């Protein structure tokens, strides 16, 4: 049952790293990686820092199914999103994974994996969003960085 | 849509091919039907013919039929496929010299599907342009035959007709959501045949006999309702389903009067020759909206059956007939065509020396003036008559 | 069982049977003009000031009258009679502009009567004859947390004459009319100064809160409400200015601001309509129009503006623009004239509409005339305007349909591509011509 | 289970399927009631009842019939008329299912006179080698619509008035032909050629009162609904899916007409066992409006099966259909399509 | 999983000041830095450093300035007293893989609001009797304006080099300055004894027309496009309103609050949320008691308070002068203060663009002037900035009689460079 | 399931019972209703019409809004939820469609979501919409709603309304 479902989602996972055009990347010093693309290409010289909030316009998928969970792109004011503060004040570790590498101006692609996204906790439908997050689920994101707010704010 | 009996473009007039009412055995001589009497199958043309079957017996006569027909242009080339059930009929005595019959034959039927792909005027992108029709009229008769003269008979058929006739012509475009147009129209027709016949049955020397039978069949006025509909459809029918006029009553669709003289000579269980003449007084018959001209229908029928002494009898037949329409053609005047056909047939007989299976293959042309459609179509008909001993004590 | 055109049919078709297609290119002209009174039935209002770069200014303020309950009667006859506090709270759900710039709102207190409209309206200088201030407090749209409340206190008179006419006077609370003449007046809530909000305010209350019942020999605070609903009659008074520029000619952009502001007026002409259609001299032709395409694509918005694109747009005739929203109606309950585009989406940024040949087919319909020789014309230009609308859905997930269309009460602005340097106002009519003799 | 007894039979039998569809029903038959002549006097009355979820979605019928059937010798020694009265009472508790058109509360009552009329001469009805079968039957209600004086034209009109007493009027008819190609006696292998003809027409007294209960599901093998109710005849044509012709997206048939031609080739017979290969020919269709009538313009099939006889069981086939000719309201022919055939 | 830092910060037993400080830490580069500067004279004798790894990380060494990698343990309070770079060294429970950090506190090594200040010779600034000074900066000139006694006076120099004053030919003026406003395009505006004046050029000025006796000028501005809003202050009846002269039109708005001042105060124009506003410091309210709170407004039909401190904004019985640098955005107010019996100048500033406000240390902001160390003879303070990073501090010593001798030139030490 | 009709059948009984009721018996299209009957109208409902009205609505056009005052009750437990909005104030009207639909039995009502505070729209139901059918504009009704026809998302715990007070007002 979930057992199978940890085990397709892992399997489609790797299946997105011989799908050449998407490359692996990670963070100096850690075995975690995230597949990811170029879709577009920026200009600038400016990654942003594991304690910087960066505002963005971003879409997010499951692997399996392809369901839209989350998205702002029908909106003109790009939403804020912090990578890491504190144990209240953050997001998940892919997706700083991901934004560490970026540069203003670009959209890129990147799938996450289970144990990179949520792990076991699993996120209940709740209020506000009407789609959850099954447990052990990969997630698949697409997001433009727009600038970084600086660290003195 | 399926058209099962005939796609030949000519059934977009009128009221499509006019069929006949002959059973397979009457078909396979080449369409005998008034010169014939014989109590062994059921000859629906002829009603007079009735009071010749045996006095214990139920004929159950059913058929089938399938082939392929080719069709000719000016330069191009096309084949289609038709097959259907043809009729079935029964016939049972009733007293020592009356019988009785009934049973489903068509009347006429009428089908097309043509059309072309082409460029939108005075643009860039492809339309489509599709011209469709179907229509049956049937036929459901009860008749009765008697022989109250000696060597005389007489017969009446009365028949209840109701067909549907749809025409319709539409353009399918090919953009991102489209209302694609459909015009449309529906015809109803009722009505209340009747024919009557007579027979002349002279038993010759030794084995020898002689038949010579007429046939009238009257003008029938027919109740007919017309709808004329405009409808657009996205994937299905949607809005605007505008009916565009509505037409009913009678007095606007006729059939003409029909006349038809057949003599046979028969040697007892050794040969068979009859031949047969129709007319069909078409000329002047009234038809709403008509796109054509009629014109007086001849057909002219000749057939034989030998069996030597296995103990199959072998049926050959020629029939030839005029069209009984004017269609316009193009850039001209309204002309018309002839067809002529072929018919050989095999009745092998079965074990309780009663039933028949028959089978029959068919081969006819259709000549036109010039410049139109040719159509050459091969037939092969499946028939089975079961003859079994009712009214017994 | 075989599908394939057959070509051969067609050497003997009668003349009047065959059909074929055709385009024709179809132009429109392209205006910008005031809105004008917005028709207003929910319980939606703006409260502040705004300042745009690109689309001009904007001062929202209102003037609000509680619903008045039958047989009051409030519960637990406060300790010795009196009241405490009086407090007013003003609820909103979102703002348009700066979350933290300070501006001042004042409560007065009004003795007129409201008039019954619907319509938001501008210069209400015969209401504010005389007035009398009540409040007045500064405050912020952010205040952190999640507290989306203004609250301000107010003179106890008020509450304590609520109070006696509950108890030891008749119970008035039965008509509107008498409990707004004798209860409480009308409320004019504004901005005295300050600018770079607007708040979208849902509703407005006033608790008066009493001491409560001895309670043995305790006492509990126990309070009342009275919020205002869509029952009674609202003013509300918007008022765009320094717009001048969005409505002078420009031939590659067209403006639409949404509270009342400007919009977008497209005009076919009639000679356009007459040499496409009918026409001709043999009068046995006939047009049925299958397909007409119609997408806007709205420009990249600059960086720095404070108003940001609507979110759906809606195309209907000019004429019928009173009675759509007077009536409540909704575009799937008229499919051949309104349309609605789909989710402004900042992928392509575009408004796209489907076909609308039914719109074309409704006004040849109904405007063709003949001369004294024949000759059918069309008699009437074919006019449209684009809207901003807010639209409420409903139905199950798969099934989305527009439950409620409203005309959008938030400030937004955004510059469509309609003119003729691009031949962006181009619509490629698709047509089927017929031939038809029957009359 | 045949309780024979008293000189009679009280054969009864009851099926509940493991999930709904509870049913029980009895019998009681005299073949020599009188004393005089084999004139069958029958008796039979059964009850069935058929079921966020439902809470109470239930459908109900209590059902009783006589009939008096006889012997006659008038055209000869085999024909059999046969006069029925039959009664149904339906009742419906919230019955969501577009079964019925609008019927889903409310509760109706049916009665019908039943003639018939028939000749049957064939041999052993396992495996008949020859002879003939021919039905013919009519089965009418009252036409309260004359005497009511109720308005069915308006919509304003009751649901409880509406469908409260049925009204229509029946007709069924059916032929069955069968033929030896070779001697039975000569040889014990003989292939059979057969023919079957069957039709009916539901008319209705008033054009805006239709019934409800009785209409045709047409398409597939045919044997039964296994989500609605029994009130709708299930005719199969082999070739197509189930309830492709008529009986999907809730339309359900008035008139219908069907017609098959077969040969059979015996394979084996030992004792009570034995199995055949059948090739047919059919074409069928089935119409919402009796104006469109028609018996040659109809959708074609064939193709191929195979039969097993088997004690206690009854009937066991398979058979193998192409259909040729796409269904109304559908856009893709009938296809290759296998059928299971149990039973009769 | 591998060895990162997610989060670092320092605390002290004695110091609870140490938490609230935050850390930016960047992998890349592998460097902790503190971006806002720790505040001065802190001490960090004994402190313990707490960190958020992941639990791949086992072991930990720490190496204090130049010193010795020593294998720490999070029950380790160091001392950093003098320590201004650390080294960090992570391993895992392997023991091969490293991964090097390296933290740098930030601290102020002096006082962060420290100003220099310098004398402008060969100044030679007029000797004026007068009652009301101000001072008003258009494009690249100064223009200051003196009431004395019965008449104006006005005086032109240049903005960069304030060295030479001119005499100006005024025109059409007439009775006592009482206040002056300007805008950003150079017009102004001047309210005597008689109606509002009006010039282009600060030389030839016109009599508005106006009916209303106006008892104070708050400010100017030129919001309606082509126009040009004037705010004021009215008295009607027996109370005083705000008012409106846009384009001569007069107009009645709402009743000003007892606690806003008449006289004697320091305004400002400035520019937000693509709007002008107006900014009003100080003053003396209308029963005479000083008035210390910030009143800022958009139209001129009412103003408002902003929640100061407590008491931040001096309390002043006379004019004060209000400065701005723009190139790092920074207010200055200087007033007169009575502190024990001795008046003294006072400084406000504020870093927010006025949103917030904090009392400064005059001896620190202001110049070290011997003349002024013993008081403030002069009735009042002016001072106008520069552009950048430069502001001019009017007054050395009471020169011959009264008035203003010299000139200080101040800079932020901070924006020194 | 069964256990729930019959706790909510004793429910009922033990309810009418406790005040002074008279239960009578009600056909589809009533139009004369005792201002002192409370009347069974074969839908589990029970009625008793305090005011009959004005014009009748319009189907699929007249929106109208109502105002509700009572509370639910179970078979040993009552007042586990009380709504008024008749005489305290602080509420939104419930503004629904006047319709009729099967999707799964009868559906007499569309309500239209109220997004402008606080309201009752998880109490409106199928009972409440029910007596537009007979009755017309400005009608005050006392209900007695059965678990079966009650608010959807109070469906499952299987409670029974008792509306003390109902009423009906057109337009929006």
């Amino acid at each position: 049952e979930e057992k199978q479902r940890r085990h397709d989602n892992e399997v489609a996972f790797n299946a997105y790293a011989d799908s050449t055009n998407f490359k692996k990347v990670s963070v100096d010093g850690s075995t975690a990686y995230v597949y990811m693309r170029w879709i577009t290409n920026g200009t600038g010289t400016e990654h942003p820092i594991a304690t910087s909030r960066v505002e963005v316009h971003y879409q997010t998928y499951r692997l399996v199914g392809n369901i839209m969970v989350d998205g702002n792109y029908n909106s003109e004011k790009p939403a804020r999103i912090t990578l890491y503060r504190n144990e209240k004040d953050k997001s998940i570790t892919g997706f700083r994974i991901a934004l560490q590498n970026m540069v203003i101006g670009d959209e890129c692609e990147f799938i996450v994996p289970w144990y990179l996204a949520y792990g076991s906790k699993g996120v209940p439908a709740s209020s506000a969003n009407l789609v959850p997050i099954p447990s052990y689920s990969a997630l698949r994101f697409i997001v433009k960085l727009s600038g970084i707010i600086p660290e003195e704010d | 849509q399926n058209n099962n009996f005939t796609e030949s473009p000519y059934t977009r007039f009128g009221l499509g091919r006019l069929g006949e009412r002959t059973t397979i055995s009457g078909h396979s001589m080449g369409g005998l039907g008034v010169g014939l009497r014989q109590g062994t199958y059921v000859n629906a043309v002829n009603p007079a013919s009735y009071s010749a079957v045996d006095s214990m017996t139920f004929i159950f006569d059913f058929g089938a039929s399938t082939g392929i027909t080719w069709y000719a242009e000016n330069g191009k080339k096309d084949n289609r496929k038709m097959g259907n059930i043809e009729y079935f009929a029964m016939l049972f005595p009733i007293s020592k010299s009356i019988a009785m019959s009934a049973g489903v034959l068509p009347y006429s039927a009428s089908g097309y599907q043509f059309g072309s792909v082409d460029q939108v005027e005075g643009g860039s992108v492809q339309y489509t342009r599709k011209y469709l029709g179907t229509g049956n009229l049937n036929d459901l008769y009860v008749g009765i035959g008697a022989t109250p003269f000696k060597n005389f008979s007489i017969g009446a058929n009365a028949s209840f007709l109701f067909g549907r006739f749809t025409h319709s012509r539409q353009v399918i475009f090919s953009t991102e959501a489209p209302y694609n147009p459909v015009h449309l129209s529906t015809l109803y027709l009722k009505a209340a045949k009747f024919d009557f016949g007579m027979q002349y049955h002279l038993p010759l020397k030794s084995d020898r006999s002689l038949v010579i039978g007429a046939v009238y069949s009257p003008r029938v006025k027919m109740h007919s309702e017309l709808t004329q509909i405009k409808n657009q459809v996205q994937n299905g029918v949607v809005v605007e389903s505008e009916t565009q006029e509505y037409i009913k009553g009678m007095d606007y669709y006729t059939l003409p009067h029909t006349l038809g003289i057949g003599f046979s000579y028969e040697k007892k269980d050794k040969l068979l020759l009859g031949a047969d003449v129709q007319y069909s007084k078409w000329k002047g018959e009234k038809f709403y909206k008509s796109d054509c001209k009629f014109q007086d229908r001849i057909r002219v029928s000749l057939g034989g059956e030998i069996m030597p002494d296995p103990k199959v009898r072998y049926r050959f037949g020629l029939h030839g007939e005029n069209s009984y329409l004017k269609v316009p053609t193009k850039g001209g005047v309204y002309q018309g065509y002839h067809i002529v056909g072929a018919v050989f047939g095999i009745g092998i007989p079965l074990n309780d020396r009663r039933s028949f299976v028959n089978v029959s293959l068919e081969y006819d042309r259709l000549i036109p003036k010039e410049g139109m459609i040719k159509e050459n179509a091969l037939k092969l008909t499946f028939g089975l008559t079961f003859n079994e001993s009712w009214f017994k004590k | 069982c075989d599908d394939d055109l057959s070509p051969i049919g067609g050497s003997i078709q009668p003349p009047s049977d065959p059909v074929s297609a055709r385009v024709d290119t179809l132009e429109f002209s392209v205006k910008t003009i005031p809105m004008g009174d917005i028709y207003n039935r929910t319980n939606y209002t703006l409260l502040g000031d705004l300042t745009d770069p690109e689309y001009g200014d904007l001062k929202a303020d209102y003037i609000m009258q509680f619903k008045s309950p039958r047989n009051f009667k409030f519960k637990y006859p406060p300790k010795d009679g009196k009241i405490d506090s009086v407090k007013l709270s003003i609820n909103y759900d979102s703002w348009a502009g700066d979350s933290t710039s300070i501006m001042k709102v004042s409560i007065y207190k009004i003795n007129k009567a409201i008039p019954p409209s619907y319509y938001s309206t501008q210069e209400l200088a015969s209401l504010l004859d005389e007035t009398q201030i009540i409040a007045s407090q500064t405050f912020k749209a952010g205040n952190d947390s999640a507290f989306h409340r203004v609250r301000i206190p107010l003179p106890n008179e008020i509450g304590q004459k609520i109070y006696d006419l509950s108890v030891n006077n008749p119970s008035v609370f039965d008509t509107q009319e008498s409990f707004y003449n004798n209860v409480l007046g009308g409320l004019y809530v504004t901005t005295t100064t300050g600018t770079g909000v607007v708040l979208s305010v849902y509703n407005t209350q006033m608790a008066i809160f009493y001491s409560y019942k001895v309670a043995a020999d305790s006492t509990a605070t126990a309070s009342e409400t009275f919020v205002n609903t869509s029952e009674s009659y609202q003013v509300n008074h918007i008022k765009n200015s320094q717009i001048s520029h969005l409505l002078q000619e420009n031939d590659s952009l067209s403006c639409v601001k949404s509270p009342a502001g400007v919009m977008t007026q497209l005009t076919i002409s009639k000679e356009q309509f007459t040499d496409a259609f009918t026409s001709n001299l043999s009068s046995s032709l006939a047009w049925q129009i299958g397909e007409a395409q119609f997408n806007i694509s709205a420009s990249k918005p600059s960086e720095g503006l404070m108003l940001s694109p609507p979110s759906y747009l809606l195309l209907l005739p000019q004429d019928s623009v009173r009675n759509f929203f007077e009536q409540e109606q909704t575009e799937l309950m008229q499919p051949r004239t309104a349309f609605l585009s789909t989710i402004y989406n900042i992928k392509k940024r575009e408004y796209r509409f489907s076909n609308i040949s039914r719109l074309l087919m409704e006004h040849i319909k109904n405007n063709t005339e003949k001369t004294p020789e024949g000759k059918p014309y069309i008699t009437k230009d074919l006019v449209l305007v684009l809207l901003p609308v807010k639209r409420q859905v409903a139905g199950a997930s798969n099934s989305l349909y527009t439950s409620q269309l409203n005309n959008f009460m938030f400030p937004s602005g955004v510059k469509l591509q309609l003119g003729k340097k691009n031949k962006t106002a181009r619509i490629g009519v698709y047509s089927m011509t017929y031939t038809d003799n029957h009359h | 289970i045949i309780p024979q007894g008293d000189g009679q039979t009280l054969s009864l039998s009851a099926q509940t399927n493991g999930k709904y569809y509870q049913q029980y029903s009895v019998t009681f038959m005299d073949p020599w009631f009188g004393g005089k002549r084999p004139d069958m006097f029958s008796f039979s009355a059964f009850y069935s009842k058929t079921t966020a979820s439902d809470p109470d979605r239930s459908l109900q019928m209590l059902g009783t019939s006589i009939g008096y059937g006889k012997r006659l010798t008038w055209p000869d020694n085999w024909f059999q008329i046969y006069t029925s009265l039959n009664y149904t009472y339906y009742r419906l508790r919230n019955w969501s299912y577009n079964t019925f058109q609008n019927f889903h509360h409310g509760s109706a009552n049916d009665l019908n006179l039943e003639l018939r009329l028939s000749r049957t001469s064939i041999d052993n009805p396992i495996y008949t080698r020859s002879g003939s079968d021919f039905m013919v039957s009519v089965a009418a209600t009252l036409p309260y619509s004359l005497w009511d004086n109720h308005d069915y034209a308006s919509q304003n009109l009751s649901v409880s008035d509406r469908y409260r007493y049925i009204e229509y009027h029946k007709w069924k008819f059916r032929g069955r032909v069968f033929t030896p190609l070779l001697n039975p006696a000569t040889h014990k292998y003989t292939p059979v050629l057969m023919s079957r003809v069957e039709g009916a027409v539901l008319g209705s007294y008033n054009s805006n009162k239709k019934s409800p209960f009785g209409t045709f599901y047409m398409g597939g093998d045919g044997m039964s609904s296994y989500y609605g109710g029994y009130m709708n005849e299930t005719i199969g044509l082999r070739g197509y899916k189930n309830g492709s012709i008529a009986g999907n997206n809730y339309d359900y048939a008035y008139a219908y007409m069907r017609l098959t031609m077969e040969l059979r080739f015996p394979i084996l017979f030992e004792n009570s066992f034995n199995a055949w290969l059948l090739a047919f020919a059919e074409a069928g269709n089935a119409w919402r409006s009796i104006d469109n009538y028609n018996p040659f313009n109809l959708k074609r099939s064939a193709g191929v099966g195979l039969r097993v006889t088997l004690p206690m069981v009854g009937m066991l086939g398979i058979d193998w259909g192409y259909g040729f000719d796409r269904p109304d309201n559908s856009l893709q022919r009938g296809g290759s399509n296998v059928h299971f055939v149990l039973g009769q | 999983v591998d060895l990162q830092i997610h989060r670092f910060y320092l605390s002290s037993k004695k110091n609870p000041d140490l938490e609230k400080v935050f850390f930016s830490i960047d992998h890349a580069k592998g460097t902790i830095i503190n971006k806002k500067y720790m505040p001065y004279g802190t001490v960090l004798d004994s402190v313990m450093m707490k960190l958020v790894t992941d639990f791949s990380a086992k072991k930990l060494r720490v190496a204090i300035n130049d010193g010795e990698y020593k294998d720490w343990h999070n029950k380790d309070s160091l001392w950093l007293r003098d320590c201004h770079t650390l080294h960090l060294m992570v391993f895992d429970e392997s023991g091969e893989k490293t991964k090097k950090y390296t933290v740098t506190l930030n601290r102020y090594d002096y006082q962060p609001t420290t100003f220099v200040w310098h004398m402008l010779d060969g100044v030679a600034l007029p000797d004026i009797n007068a009652s009301f000074v101000d001072v008003v900066t258009h494009a690249d000139k100064v223009y200051l304006v003196a009431a004395t006694g019965n008449k104006t006076l006005l005086y032109s120099s240049d903005r960069k080099n304030p060295v030479h004053w001119t005499l100006l030919s005024s025109s059409g003026l007439s009775g006592a300055c009482r206040q002056i406003a300007a805008t950003e395009d150079g017009r102004a505006w001047i309210l005597t004894d008689s109606g509002i004046y009006q010039s282009d050029d600060f030389t030839n000025w016109s009599l508005l027309p106006s009916e209303v006796p106006v008892t104070t000028l708050l400010g100017a501005m030129a919001w309606p496009q082509g126009s040009h809003t004037l705010a004021l202050l009215a008295e009607k009846e027996g109370s005083l309103f705000f008012a409106t002269n846009i384009d001569g039109i007069h107009s009645w708005q709402e009743q000003a609050p007892e606690t806003f001042p008449v006289r004697n105060f320091s305004t400002q124009l400035y520019k937000a949320n693509n709007h002008p506003m107006l900014r009003l410091v100080g003053g003396v309210t209308h029963t005479g008691a000083p008035a210390t709170s910030v009143w800022i407004t958009s139209n001129g039909n009412d103003w408002f308070g902003l929640d100061l401190a407590a008491g931040a904004i001096p309390a002043s019985m006379e004019k004060g002068a209000l400065v701005q640098t723009p190139s790092d955005g920074n207010l200055y107010y200087y007033a007169t203060e009575q502190a024990e019996g001795i008046k003294r100048v006072a400084v406000a500033y504020s870093t927010d663009k006025g949103i917030t406000w904090k009392r400064g240390a005059a001896d620190i902001m202001l110049p070290a002037d011997p003349f002024y160390t013993v008081g403030y003879p002069l009735p009042f303070v002016c001072a106008f900035d520069d552009g950048a990073y430069n502001i001019y501090q009017l007054g050395g010593v009471s020169s011959s009689g009264t008035f203003f001798s010299s000139i200080w030139k101040g800079i932020l030490k901070l924006n020194e460079n | 399931l069964k256990e729930m009709k019959k706790d909510e059948r004793k429910a009922i009984e033990s309810f009418i019972n406790r005040m002074g009721f008279t239960i009578k018996e009600g056909h589809e299209g009533q139009s004369e209703f005792d201002p002192d009957i409370m009347y069974h109208f074969d839908n589990d409902l029970y009625m008793q019409v305090l005011d009959k009205g004005k014009e009748p609505p319009v189907l699929n056009k007249t929106k109208i809004n109502v105002r509700m005052e009572g509370f639910m009750f179970n078979r040993e437990r009552d007042s586990i939820y009380v709504f008024n909005s008749l005489t305290s104030g602080g509420f939104q009207e419930s503004v629904f469609r006047y319709i009729y639909k099967y999707n799964d039995g009868d559906i007499h009502f569309e309500l239209i979501k109220c997004t402008t505070g606080s309201n009752l729209d998880m109490f409106v139901c199928e009972g409440v919409a029910f007596p537009m059918t007979m009755l017309g504009n400005k009608a005050r009704v006392r209900l007695i709603v059965p678990f079966r026809i009650g608010p959807e998302s109070l469906y499952s715990r299987g409670l029974t309304g008792y509306y003390k007070e109902v009423e009906y007002v057109f337009r929006d």
